DNA sequence: GCATCCGTGAGTAGA
DNA sequence: TATAATGGGAGCACGGATGC
């Protein structure tokens, strides 16, 4: 009944009474401090269902991933606004991006052994202790690696560098190391004599970095 | 405006789920449920008041209110206290409490994404004598019992069983709801089976069946007075306000009599009845007279036995009994006599 | 894991745990916060600065918002958002309504009716004429908004049995039909707990059948 | 001052 | 009670209090 009486008490106008009823904006009765736009949220304002959204139960968004692409970022990681995310997705807010649904789950078994080296003293530089990538001998001359027991041969190539184990019967026999600038002579399931070179040395020698 | 519109609008606000999305929530939801009976276990409480007070906290202060399986009340108060019993577990126990939380957080959000299923469902629906927002309301209600019943360990796409519970729920509510007077949902489908048969039979025949044929078709235990008694009793109401005469002027409420209030003519004669009886009985004794109108019930409203107004003027039945037939004769003399009463046997 | 014993994946031996490849990535606006012993605070719970998170009281909240207890990351997530009260509907109205003091407002509409711009002075006028109506009458304002709605006695919207045998009946009958049916599906609606879209349509249906 | 928004436009009979 | 299904459908007039 216009004007409406109640649109008069509340100071609303049939516009803002209509929203309010028919439950197409919200209105704020207890601000309880809430900040909209970096105005402090009066009583009795008008809120859209995005505001209201965004206000009480905070504001986020999730960004599709094309099949068989990796993320750019870490799971857990503080992000930027306008910080890619991926190739293919540049995030529009800032804050901690979350992984959804891992496709891939990569683990990295730990492995600690005991393998066996033979060197020219000239060419090996003594340390306590090698570092990855750090250098371990260097040969003036291309050298041969002699077998020093007798068995079939496992080899177990890694990233880079690799492992060889002789082994008679079930029991491995021996075990060997064979670091960056080291080609092994030997293939998998190969029988080997003692002296039977299985790896040649050439230049400088460092170790793996994994 | 128009609220079809914005409640369309309000959905598409909601977005829909990837199959691992879903698969996540419906996961979260039963190992919620799980937690739930978990914790029933521990605290040697109601697995309803548990889940309520989980409900709450999830939903917040916003919604709370009595459950009618609830044997108790819930306020703040007592959601506050269960909380508090809740958290004051070791932590192993305490794990199931955010369990069940993620888990009504979950089937929040299912439900808020399964949302337009339930419109594309209902949309077959209108012109079934509900509303088509009413239909969408009642399809949102199978789509919650569907969030609660599935189970994800089969493989199944939710929107394959969440089907089944809306259709069931948008049925149940157009049987139900659908008549001014209500008809029993099975008699519902009985009357629709009969509709399908007698236009099966009009659409083979050429023209409207009888009683007979349709009782026939719709096979043993079925004759024509039952399929016309069937027809009788699906009748639907017709408006009072239904206009009469092309025009703005009339309703046909207007032209019905009313039968149940006495007109002044029977008001006037049952006055005249009474009038006339007392002016019979004032020829009596006062005690016979008496008999007479405790004996019909015409001074306290009810008919006494012979024992009762033997007792009131103390006397044995069998007198008062003769009393009551002299008081009747003398009557059925002065009415032979005096031609009065007459008129008033109709 | 996964739906089948031996379709889950298992670690052989010692080893550290890395995903890639995510479905999506969800950017939140959230504190992180980490803990070591039993959390204090569980999910959808509402924290301001200075309260209590986990183990034991050693790490609190920053910010304002509200809790994500994620056991998988073994993380603390605070989202950040008020405890704001906004509602909407004849129940907001109600509630702002009932909390009108007339007197106050009369007071301030006289400061206003002192105004020299004449459109001021108007709307004061006709403000002030409803105030001190409710004020004279004695009518609290809050009576415009309906919790309990009457019911006109039946012999006013008849049922009646007609001529050959059939029923005619009021418009009113169909319309309270209406509106009981919308109010019974709310309650039930309200004491399974369904999400706040579904409500919010049913009370706006409400609305409409009570008009 | 010119864009909305809204309420009302004989009577009896009859049907 | 489980294949999957996911955003509607239809449809003249003048005078007067208000509202931008
Ligand atoms: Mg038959």
């Amino acid at each position: 009944d216009v004007p409406s009486k109640i649109g008069t008490l509340l100071d609303l106008s049939a516009t803002e009474l209509e929203q309010v009823l028919y439950f197409s904006k919200y209105i704020v009765l207890d601000p309880k401090g809430a900040i909209l736009n970096g105005v402090p949220v009066e009583k009795r304002q008008l809120l859209t269902d995005e505001e209201y959204r965004e206000l009480r139960y905070g504001k986020q968004e999730t960004y599709p991933l094309p099949p068989g692409v990796d993320a750019l970022v870490k799971d857990g990681e503080e992000v930027v606004k306008g910080q890619e995310l991926a190739p293919g997705v540049v995030s529009r807010l800032d804050g901690v991006a979350l992984y959804r649904f891992p496709r891939r789950v990569r683990v990295e078994y730990v492995k600690k052994e005991r393998a066996g080296l033979r060197l020219p003293l000239a060419a090996w530089v003594e340390k306590e202790a090698y570092k990855p990538g750090e250098i371990l001998a260097e040969l003036p001359e291309p050298y041969l690696f002699r077998a020093e027991e007798e068995g079939v041969v496992e080899l177990k190539e890694l990233e880079e560098g690799a492992f060889l184990v002789l082994r008679r019967e079930d029991e491995p026999v021996a075990t060997y190391f064979l670091p960056v600038g080291m080609t092994p002579l030997v293939v998998h399931g190969e029988i080997v004599e003692k002296g039977q070179p299985l790896a040649e040395a050439k230049g400088l020698l460092r170790m793996p970095r994994q | 405006s128009d609220p079809v519109r914005q409640y369309l609008h309000e959905i598409g606000q909601v977005p829909l789920l990837t199959l691992e999305e879903e698969v996540e929530l419906a996961r979260k939801v039963e190992e919620g449920m799980e937690a739930i009976k978990k914790l029933s276990e521990i605290t040697g409480l109601d697995p309803d008041l548990i889940r309520e007070v989980v409900r709450a906290k999830i939903l917040g202060s916003a919604r709370v209110r009595h459950i009618p399986g609830l044997k108790e009340t819930l306020d703040p108060k007592t959601v506050e206290e269960i909380d508090q019993k809740l958290k004051s577990l070791p932590k192993e126990h305490k794990r199931y409490l955010h369990i069940a939380r993620e888990g009504e957080a979950a089937r929040q959000h299912l439900i808020e994404a399964n949302l337009r299923l339930v419109v594309s469902i209902a949309k077959k629906y209108t012109g079934r004598g509900l509303s088509f927002l009413d239909l969408i309301q009642e399809g949102n209600q199978g789509l919650i019992r569907a969030v609660e019943k599935f189970e994800y360990k089969r493989r199944f796409k939710f929107s394959t069983y969440a089907t089944w519970w809306i259709r069931q729920a948008i049925n149940r509510a157009i049987a139900d709801q659908a008549r001014t007077i209500r008809i029993p949902v099975h008699m519902v489908e009985t009357i629709n089976k009969l509709s399908r048969t007698a236009r099966q039979l009009q659409q083979e025949l050429g023209r409207e069946p009888t009683y007979e044929e349709i009782a026939e078709a719709m096979g043993p235990g079925w004759d024509a007075k039952r399929v016309e008694e069937t027809l009788k009793i699906a009748q639907e109401p017709v408006s009072l306000e239904t206009p009469i005469g092309d025009e703005k002027d009339s309703f046909y409420g207007d032209f019905i009599p009313d039968e149940h209030l006495p007109s002044p003519v029977d008001a006037a004669t049952q006055s005249l009845l009474s009038e006339e009886l007392e002016k019979a009985l004032s020829k009596l004794s006062e005690r016979e007279a008496m008999v007479l109108k405790l004996r019909k019930g015409l001074i306290d409203g009810r008919e006494h036995t012979l024992e009762e107004v033997g007792a009131f003027f103390g006397v044995t039945r069998e007198r008062i009994r003769q009393i009551e037939n002299k008081a009747l004769r003398k009557l059925k003399y002065h009415e032979s006599r005096t031609r009065k009463l007459r008129d008033f046997l109709d | 894991a996964a739906i089948d014993p031996e379709e889950e994946v298992i670690a052989e031996a010692e080893g550290v745990v890395h995903l890639h490849e995510p479905a999506s990535i969800l950017v939140v606006k959230a504190r992180v916060y980490p803990f070591e012993d039993d959390v204090e605070v569980s999910t959808g719970d509402r924290v301001a600065p200075g309260d209590v998170l986990a183990d034991g009281g050693k790490v609190k909240s920053d910010v304002y918002g509200r809790v994500e207890v994620d056991l998988v990351r073994n993380v603390v997530r605070v989202v950040e958002s008020y405890d704001i009260d906004a509602r909407m509907g004849a129940e907001a109205i109600q509630q702002l309504l009932k909390e009108l003091d007339l007197e106050a407002l009369e007071k301030e509409l006289l400061e206003e009716m002192k105004h020299p711009s004449r459109a001021r002075r108007a709307k004061a006028r006709k403000r002030l004429e409803v105030v001190r109506a409710f004020l004279d009458s004695g009518n609290r304002p809050e009576w415009m908004i309906l919790e309990a709605v009457p019911v006109l006695p039946p012999d006013l919207r008849p049922m009646v049995q007609v001529d050959g045998g059939r029923f005619a009946t009021s418009d009113l009958n169909d319309l309270y039909r209406r509106l009981i049916n919308r109010n019974n599906r709310l309650k039930k609606l309200l004491a399974q707990g369904a999400p706040e879209i579904i409500i919010r349509n049913e009370k706006r249906m409400l609305q409409e059948a009570v008009d």
